[PDB]
RNA sequence: GUUUAUUAAAAACACAGCACUGUGCAAACACGAAAGUGGACGUAUACGGUGUGACGCCUGCCCGGUGCCGGAAGGUUAAUU
């Protein structure tokens, strides 16, 4: 369900760093954290998201 | 004959190219009876981080249906093509036609 | 394949052959033919020039196409059929106008498949097209050292060189032998790896199998007097010397290349 | 035939001395170079067979001149 | 080596001076062309009767080259074919004969070996600038363009 | 299998196999004052040299000496000036 292009809310589950903030954090279910995760990695991919602050 | 999602970059200096290469892509699926069921220009944006020394990037969105063949001998033809860097293709179980 | 036969006799326990029933079993293309005679080592004068030849089968050499200049004609594999004068074997194409060539197999090449020669070539193995519009990082073999002189580099069994640069006029290759050259980018070359990768497993076994090939028996220096080779003889097996070839020359060892003329094209040697 | 085809030089005999005046015979030999020399009567190039004195004797006489005593002499070019 | 210029050379003089040069550059370059000859008397007393006119003749040469430059730069656009690939990638190349051959049909002769391509050998579509030496005094330019189906 | 034709046929030589090393093609190398020729109408799964000598289990330590390879700031150093 959660699409990678869906580039605006991306941000609200990563860092400054480009760190993946833990469900531990965000509350989000661990199911929709999985898909999560593979659409935040997709759009690095696509150097829609930055892996880190240094490049 | 599954649901395909195709994102291509290609070089900011080949702009005024992207119109053609859709409409060859476009009637290689339609060819052999595919058919396409989104199309998205999404213009010169930001990238990341740099790839190959280049900041600005060209992207397009392609949601198309077609058999294994023609996305398979396509995906030969955007290896080459030095005008077209980093392309993804997904596989899809619906068809989706949204601005996304 | 490689097939290890039975132990039935001495000089048939070792021996190690390749075996490909693609092979054709007939005779050759004959207008395509013709005569080569044994030389035995011997150079004009008379002389033995270089040792260990001689004796050996009867061979016919054969034309094989290392330009590869039909440009924008298909052609099709005919056959694929044993070569006595290469490691590698040769596939017999015909061009769809009434041609016949011969032409080195490449890796995965087989009767029937589709080839074509030229600058507007599809990106194939067994398709010849300059190294200007062949992608970078891409295997080719039968390169060719000047644009039109036919191809010299990796014409061996399964020798292969990889494109790994492309600067300008000039693309770096990686050579079989780990030595990066410069060739210009208007030479051609052949996609894909050369065939038959196994004949490096083979094993003679006997040693009349060399003999079959003209390769007569090697002596060694150390049997020899001090009148014939350097290493000379000695009461008993006594060596006492620094390695070197029958002319004195130092080996194991020693740097010989001494060719000024073309060391600018040598970008890293081998080693 | 290592003569040069203008001043006539040809390889001469000698000897090498070492510091213990031991004599090995030995071959001195002239400095020819294949060159053209552009004939600005005939409009075409001439090559011929000449040594570093020859082709200052062609500079100082002339191209025109030094094939003219070629040809009395009756050597080809 | 001491030589008589029989024309404007770029750096080593001007015409009609005595200025001595390394004499592989008189030998090999000068002397074929008609740059310079020998410095003689026999040459020096046939060039003050030949002085007169060789000035004035020299004249004429690049007036006509200016003349036809401007011939040249007349045509400013040339169409040529090849052949082009995908994105406007050409396979092949277009030389410097292919060039000259389209400048004289249905144009201005201009030899092959007065073309100038700085930037390459133009193996990319579109239009490109070409320029051309028609006398060593002078420049022309013109826009080519290449294209094919 | 080969060898001292005519006192030595062998444990000697060769051998398939193994290893080191040279060689990017106008290859190294070799015969030639040179042209040229062989290597090879071959192209590093190729070719030359060297040692070992099927196969099986293995092949330890030492680079001071000699040789080779790499670098070379410095010392010393030829013709020439
Ligand atoms: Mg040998
Ligand atoms: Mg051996
Ligand atoms: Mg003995
Ligand atoms: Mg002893
Ligand atoms: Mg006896
Ligand atoms: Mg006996
Ligand atoms: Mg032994
Ligand atoms: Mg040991």
């Amino acid at each position: 369900e959660i699409d990678y292009k869906d580039i605006a809310t991306l941000k609200n589950y990563i860092t400054e760093s480009g760190k993946i903030v833990p469900s531990r954090i965000t509350g989000t279910r661990a199911k929709y954290q999985r898909q999560l995760a593979r659409a935040i990695k997709r759009a690095r991919y696509l150097s829609l998201l930055p892996y880190t602050d240094r490049h | 004959m599954r649901h395909y999602e195709i994102v291509f970059m290609v070089h900011p200096d080949q702009s005024e190219q992207v119109p053609g290469m859709i409409e060859r892509y476009t009637a290689a699926i339609t060819g052999a009876e595919g058919k396409i069921h989104r199309l998205e220009d999404w213009g010169r944006r930001q990238l990341a981080y740099p790839i190959n020394k280049l900041h600005k990037a060209h992207y397009v969105l392609m949601n198309v249906e077609a058999p294994q063949e023609v996305i398979d001998e396509l995906e030969t033809t955007f290896r080459f093509n030095d005008a077209v860097i980093r392309s993804m293709v997904m596989r899809t179980k619906h068809a989706v036609t949204e601005a996304s | 394949a490689v097939v290890k036969c039975k132990p039935t006799s001495p000089g048939r326990r070792h021996v190690v052959k390749v075996v490909n029933p693609e092979l054709h079993k007939g005779k050759p293309f004959a207008p395509l033919l013709e005569k080569n005679s044994k030389s035995g080592g011997r150079n004009n004068n008379g002389r033995i020039t270089t040792r260990h030849i001689g004796g050996g089968h009867k061979q016919a050499y054969r034309i094989v196409d290392f330009k590869r200049n039909k440009d924008g004609i298909p052609a099709v594999v005919e056959r694929l059929e044993y070569d006595p004068n290469r490691s590698a074997n040769i596939a017999l194409v015909l061009y769809k106008d009434g041609e016949r060539r011969y032409i080195l197999a490449p890796k995965g090449l087989k009767a029937g498949d589709q080839i074509q020669s030229g600058v507007d070539a599809a990106i194939k193995p067994g398709n010849t097209l300059p190294m200007r519009n062949i992608p970078v990082g891409s295997t080719v073999h039968n390169v060719e050292m000047k644009p039109g002189k036919g191809g010299q580099l990796a014409r061996s069994a399964g020798t292969y060189v990889q494109i790994v640069a492309r600067d300008g006029a000039y693309v770096t290759l990686r050579l079989r032998s780990g030595e990066m050259r410069k060739v210009e980018a208007d030479c051609r070359a052949t996609l894909g790896e050369v065939g038959n990768a196994e004949h490096m497993l083979r094993v003679l076994g006997k040693a009349g199998a060399a003999r079959w090939r003209g390769v007569r028996p090697t002596v060694r220096g150390t049997a020899m007097n001090p009148v014939d080779h350097p290493h000379g003889g000695g009461e008993g097996r006594n060596f006492g010397k620094h390695p070197v070839t029958p002319w004195g020359v130092q080996t194991k060892g020693k740097k010989t290349r001494s060719n000024k003329r073309t060391d600018k094209f040598i970008v890293r040697r081998r080693s | 035939s290592r003569v040069c085809q203008v001043t006539g030089k040809r390889p001469v005999t000698g000897n090498n001395r070492s510091h213990a005046l031991n004599a090995t015979k030995r071959r001195f030999l002239p400095n020819l170079h294949s060159h053209r020399f552009w004939v600005e009567s005939e409009k075409r190039f001439v090559t011929l067979r000449v040594s570093a004195k020859g082709m200052r004797v062609i500079d100082k006489k002339g191209i025109d001149t030094v094939l003219a005593e070629l040809r009395a002499r009756g050597e080809k070019y | 080596m001491q030589v008589i210029l029989l024309d404007k050379v770029a750096n080593l003089g001007s015409l009609g001076d005595q200025v001595n040069v390394k004499a592989g550059y008189a030998r090999n370059f000068l002397v074929p062309q008609g740059k310079a000859v020998p410095a003689t008397k026999k040459n020096i007393e046939f060039f003050e009767a030949r002085r007169a006119e060789l000035e004035a003749k020299l004249a004429e040469v690049l007036a006509a080259a200016n003349a036809r430059a401007e011939k040249i730069n007349a045509l400013e656009t040339v169409t040529i074919a090849s052949k082009a690939g995908d994105e406007g990638k050409l396979f092949g190349s277009i030389g410097t004969r292919d060039i000259a051959d389209a400048v004289t049909a249905a144009g201005v002769e201009v030899a092959k070996s007065e073309v100038r391509l700085p930037n390459g050998v133009l193996r990319t579509t579109g239009e490109h600038e070409v320029s051309f030496q028609v006398h060593s005094e002078v420049f022309a330019k013109v826009i080519v363009n290449v294209v094919a189906e």
